[PDB]
RNA sequence: AAGCCUCCCGGUGGAUGGCUCGGCUCGGGCACCGAAGAAGGGCGCGGCAAGCAGCGAAAUGCUCGGGUGAGGCGCAAG
RNA sequence: CCCGAACGGAAACAUCUUAGUAGGGGGAGGAAAAGAAAUCAAUUGAGAUCCCCUGAGUAGGGGCGACCGAAAGGGGGACAGC
RNA sequence: AGCAAACUAAGUACCGUGAGGGAAAGCUGAAAAGAACCCCGGAAGGGGGAGUGCAAAGAGCCUGAAACCGGGUGGUUAUAC
RNA sequence: CCUUUCGUCUUGAAACACGGGCCGGGGAGUUCACAUCAGUGGCGAGCUUAAGGAGAUUAUCUCCGAAGGCAUAGGGAAACCAAGUGCCCGCAGCCUAGUUUCUAGGCGAGGGGCAGGGUCUGUCAGGGCCUGAAGCCACUGAUGUGAGGCUAGAAACCGGGCG
RNA sequence: CGCCGAAGAAGGGGGGAGUGGGUCACUCGGCGUAAGGUUGGGUGGCAAAAGGGGAACAACCCAGACCUGGGUUAAGGCCCCA
RNA sequence: GGGUCUACUGAGAUCCUCUGGUAGGGGGGCGCUGUGAUGGGGUAGAAGGUGGGUCGUGAGAUCCACUGGACCCGUCACA
């Protein structure tokens, strides 16, 4: 409404008019689960395969050093992973 | 509600004030004094479909609790 | 007790009858009050002399708000049962007989009252 | 809401030590504000054989160090087995009145 | 299965068809009736007699010689109203405050009806 | 802690009811569920969509004067207007409607054991008012309870061990309730009298009471507030038997 | 003299209050008729008969079985 | 199953939408329609159609304005194929 | 009010040349026991008196408010709101 | 003794403005759905069952049914990348002795301020956003939005018929 | 300095609004000679403020109505109305 | 309004203080009709109407005489 609600387009309607780039339509479903919640399954070998979850995101931090095997990860998980004495697996598959 | 009859009106020196208790059309007598429960309730104007009573009609028994009243 | 009518016979009371009772008769059998929402209204703007606004600092005192007329404190009765759990004792509440109740259950229930030293109006 | 939780509130202002006070306003504020906690935070605040009152509600995630005991008016039944597999005790504030040593322990804080 | 509605039940008994209209007149028999019968109710005839248990004349027996089939109440002589004329005219009495006292075997066709509620032999 | 009792009336064990029945009688809870599931049988109702509405009426548009008000008339007469005669309602009730309040699932649960706790203070039967002759409340009959047919022996067993007078008391039936009901069916209204709990439905005594005025048969695992709080008053007397106990006793 | 006001009484209107063989919603059942003449109308028909309803010049009902079981001759008492 | 509206909305209004509804014409039955993939989707899988709940105001369309608006899959019902 | 429709006919009377629009209107008590009979008038379920019946608010029939008007009760008026 | 007639529109305008003969009966912020809040309760890193099935004294009821949706991580268009700790002031409460009566000091949840981290962008400073572990469900309530949308009120236009 | 403040609380967040035609008096402007005109700055009512005086009165002065009662006072007035 | 006591959840005592009023917001209370209940009850002597007492600031409640001639309230919760 250019005319007189005008004002609601600059404090609480900021791109309200337009458009603004495209999506990718075929952009990979990512199943991100969290080091943090990964102390259950779901309340040793461990796979986020069976869990259906690709990146291991960072997380909180682990407690026990386990056998991990997933996807993919994030760098600062991996180190974290090692330094407990656990290991990441970057298997393309399972 | 008087004309069910089922209350009467009591005569006193038909002067203006009277006095009403509950008849019983049973009891079958004139002397019965069961027939007649004596209430306190004195009306300052004889009601229009009142069934009126004298007081002299009233059996001589009951006459007793009543003519102090009077 | 003699401080019980020193106050309703200086403080007399009022009516309280709806704004402009007086002149329609679709008012005065109303027989009621209301709070008149006007705004060329009058007694919404406090004009001398026209039954006064109801408000609420005509309250009667609390140490009597309520109380029965004798003194006593008014409690209503349906049936027998009811007389049991009277409070305390005769010596501070009245009763009303029934507005309704038949006399052929009247005669038993009056005679429960005076035995049990209850005071009875409605008698 | 609850005629019991009313009717502790009407007990908890009558105990004079001011840690009880204290709770009945915090349960009198808003339901939907009510008093809540984790349980990973109290771990992470807490030493051994800490007495830690909880104005509220204790929700069941994280991991216990050491035991403790932990006086509140709701719990988590899952909550509940994490404390007493880490070896801790529970407490109603309603039970909990008629200690002593609730009276006159010591090492005590309040968390939410 | 049949609906419980007052309306309903009442439009039964204000439309009774024809052939039903024995059900508002069945009326009590007396001990005497069932002890060489062997039935509590039945449906009222004419020719019969019966007597009343309630009413301001309670306690007469008279003739079953009138009767409303339709709506379902009958009458007894001996029993009148007198009009402003002097004519009688028949008092109206239910069923339904009724005892009966004696029947009618002259028919054989109420006869058979009698029998076959089970009664035992004759 | 709670007596056992027999077909006669003589206490002959003893056992403590598992720890549902202390629980605290949360009344408001209550409420908002024998309200909640109550919401489920009210058959919808709902004015006719086009009440009124089968007119052509229109104003007379003004300066009629004559046509004092643009009041809409058809033709001669007014109709179709909200303030007026016969027209359609201002806001006519429909079956569109929203009726049922819903509870969660533990939500109903947790709330129901209230009333089986309820049950069980002897303060709060009297609560309700009903009246009962047994020393002890709740009441618990051996199981073999389960097979009686006659009706009639029913009756002795709520006179062994005393409560007839509640019996009696719903036998004061309140005659005709007031208002328009007595011709919608609802012609009287009738005090709630003693509940019965069996272990398994299909006994013989399932049906078999159906006659005695207030009591209702109803099989454990199906029993909720709708029988323990008739009013949102929960503590309405009720009998167990031992087995059905055992029933309760799993959640 | 008018009255004025209030009240008692009466009539003039019938709201209130009560009662309901009526409708309204729901759910569940059931769910085509027609040239062998439909549905829809128009006419007639009873002792004394206007409307409705039913009936079709075989007009308040024709026959045959089945049930029913003492009155019937509708709405609606002569 | 063919033909086919304006009123309003966009604070105006013409594209758009209101909308294949109001309505016209034809033709049935107690249900009609449809019904055996030139179907999908995608790691080599499922297996008629229909309706119900979701998917989902997602995809996608339009003075990018009001607004319009799927499919696939999953979960239910009966699941008949010549 | 409830669909217009609960009533002697409701899409009926009717308004319209027409497509069409579209009404109003329930209660005697249980039993008519409907006031026989006597006087007035010609008559009127009209008057009066009697009678039925718990009750007659007995045909215009349950209960019966006001706006209204009439008789009466109680005050009260022609130097004055 | 003191007293401009009701309501409304209205700076006041109400008294030369409007609508107001009397009485009685009728008569106007409701329904749904979504969004958001409050209050209330149940459960809790989950919540929640719908649609739906089975059994039942049969629409009440009990069990089953996560189907799904929201939260549980954000940034950017994407390719992708992808955190949750560390300092300090400091409330209530607690402990300490004095309680002289107590900011006397510590502990300090919460909270606040500096931080830090993830992310895109900028060649660094920076700049934008996210990150300090709690929401979901249910009832009632309120408001916005869309549906006749408090009630009533127009010339209009169109379709199809009838003169 | 003074006042409010942990009885009743600087900042932050949140739900719900109506309000966008003012007028007049005094005072300092402008326009216009003027105007119960218009258009500005400040203050005050009124609007939504009764009660007493000015004869009656939205705005002028006194003065902010929980109620009843007693008393003293204000702006004004004190020959009669009173 | 704000600073002590009892109660299967509202009732008391004490102290300070605050007291015009539309647009608007908020707190609390009575009535109407139905549902569930309900120590419960009330009815051929109800309901309603008329007039009049008494309670309550009021909202209204409640009662007495008569009329009527067959069904009607209190409490809680709900719509």
């Amino acid at each position: 409404m250019h005319k007189e609600k005008w004002s609601w387009t600059v404090k609480f309607g900021e791109g309200w008019y337009g458009k603004h780039g495209f999506r990718n339509p075929t952009s990979k479903l990512v199943n991100a689960i969290g080091l943090r919640k990964l102390q259950e399954y779901i309340d040793k070998v461990v796979d986020l395969a069976k869990y259906g979850y690709d990146k291991l995101l960072g997380g909180g931090n682990l407690r026990l050093p386990l056998v991990i095997k997933v996807a993919k990860a994030t760098e600062k998980a991996k180190e974290r992973v090692k330094e407990i004495g656990g290991e990441i697996i970057l298997t393309s598959s399972e | 509600m008087l004309k069910h009859q089922k209350y009467v009106y009591v005569d006193i020196g038909d002067q203006k004030k009277f006095l009403k208790v509950r008849f019983l059309k049973s009891r079958s007598e004139n002397n019965n004094p069961e027939a007649y429960v004596i209430l306190d309730k004195i009306s300052i104007k004889l009601p229009r479909n009142a069934k009126v009573i004298k007081y002299e009609d009233l059996p001589a028994e009951v006459k007793d609790k009543l003519k102090l009243k009077l | 007790k003699p401080a019980k009518k020193n106050m309703k016979s200086p403080g007399k009371a009022i009516k309280f009858l709806r704004f402009d009772w007086d002149k329609y008769y679709r008012i005065g059998r109303q027989e009621r009050w209301r709070k008149p929402r006007g705004i060329d209204n009058a007694i919404r703007l406090e004009l001398k002399g026209y039954q006064p606004k109801v408000k609420i600092g005509y309250r009667t005192d609390k140490q009597i708000r309520g109380l029965h007329p004798s003194g006593l404190r008014p409690i209503l009765v349906k049936s027998v049962k009811d007389l049991e759990a009277f409070a305390k004792g005769k010596q501070d509440v009245i009763i009303i007989i029934s507005s309704t109740i038949g006399l052929r259950k009247r005669i038993e229930l009056i005679k429960k009252a005076e035995e049990l030293g209850l005071k009875i109006a409605n008698r | 809401t609850n005629i019991m939780l009313r009717k502790l509130i009407t007990s908890l202002k009558k105990q004079d030590k001011a840690i009880w006070v204290r709770v009945a306003e915090e349960l009198e504020a808003p339901r939907r504000k009510r008093a809540y906690i984790n349980i990973y935070k109290i771990n992470r605040y807490s030493k051994a054989n800490d007495i830690i009152v909880v104005p509220g509600k204790v929700l069941g995630v994280g991991n216990l160090d050491h035991p403790v005991t932990v006086v509140a008016l709701s719990f988590s039944k899952p909550a509940k087995e994490k404390i007493l597999r880490s070896g801790g005790k529970v407490m109603s504030l309603y039970k909990a009145i008629q200690e002593l040593n609730d009276f006159k322990g010591k090492t005590v804080r309040l968390m939410k | 299965m049949i609906s419980s509605k007052p309306s309903k039940q009442r439009k039964l008994v204000y439309n009774l068809p024809n052939h039903l209209r024995y059900k508002l007149l069945t009326a009590r028999l007396s001990e005497d009736l069932e002890k060489q019968y062997g039935i509590k109710r039945i449906s009222i005839r004419k020719g019969d007699s019966v007597k009343l248990m309630r009413g301001s004349q309670v306690g007469y027996e008279g003739k079953v010689v009138e009767v409303d089939r339709k709506r379902g109440r009958v009458a007894i002589e001996g029993l009148t109203k007198k009009k402003a004329d002097g004519t009688p005219v028949y008092v109206w009495v239910h069923a339904s405050k009724v005892i009966i006292t004696k029947l009618d075997t002259g028919d054989k066709e109420r006869m058979d009806a009698i029998e076959r509620k089970r009664k035992m032999r004759e | 802690k709670v007596s056992v009792l027999d077909l006669k009336g003589n206490q002959l064990e003893e056992i403590e009811l598992p720890l549902f029945f202390s629980y605290p009688v949360r009344k408001d809870l209550i409420r908002r569920v024998f309200l909640s599931e109550f919401t489920k049988s009210l058959q919808p109702k709902g004015r006719d969509p086009l009440a009124g509405k089968r007119t052509s009426a229109l104003s007379f548009g003004i300066n009629l004067g004559i046509a004092r008000v643009p009041r809409v008339k058809g033709s001669g007469e007014a109709a179709l207007a909200p303030n007026t005669v016969g027209g359609r309602l201002a806001f006519p009730p429909t079956t569109e409607k929203r009726l049922v309040e819903e509870v969660n699932l533990k939500e109903k649960k947790l709330g129901i054991i209230s009333a089986l706790a309820a049950t069980a203070d002897p303060n709060f039967v009297k609560a309700r008012g009903h009246r009962f002759t047994s020393n002890n409340v709740p009441i618990i009959l051996v199981d073999d309870f389960e097979n009686i047919s006659k009706a009639k022996e029913i009756m002795d067993i709520l006179k062994s061990i005393g409560v007839v007078d509640d019996i009696k008391r719903v036998k004061e039936s309140k005659g005709v309730r007031a208002g328009k009901g007595k011709m919608r069916g609802r012609r009287y209204q009738i005090a709630k009298g003693p509940l019965i709990v069996v272990s398994n439905h299909k006994s013989p005594v399932v049906e078999s009471a159906s006659n005695i005025p207030g009591v209702n048969v109803v099989s454990a695992n199906l029993v909720s507030v709708i029988h323990l709080a008739p009013g949102g008053h929960p503590g309405r007397l009720t009998i167990y038997t031992k087995s059905s106990i055992n029933i309760l006793r799993q959640r």
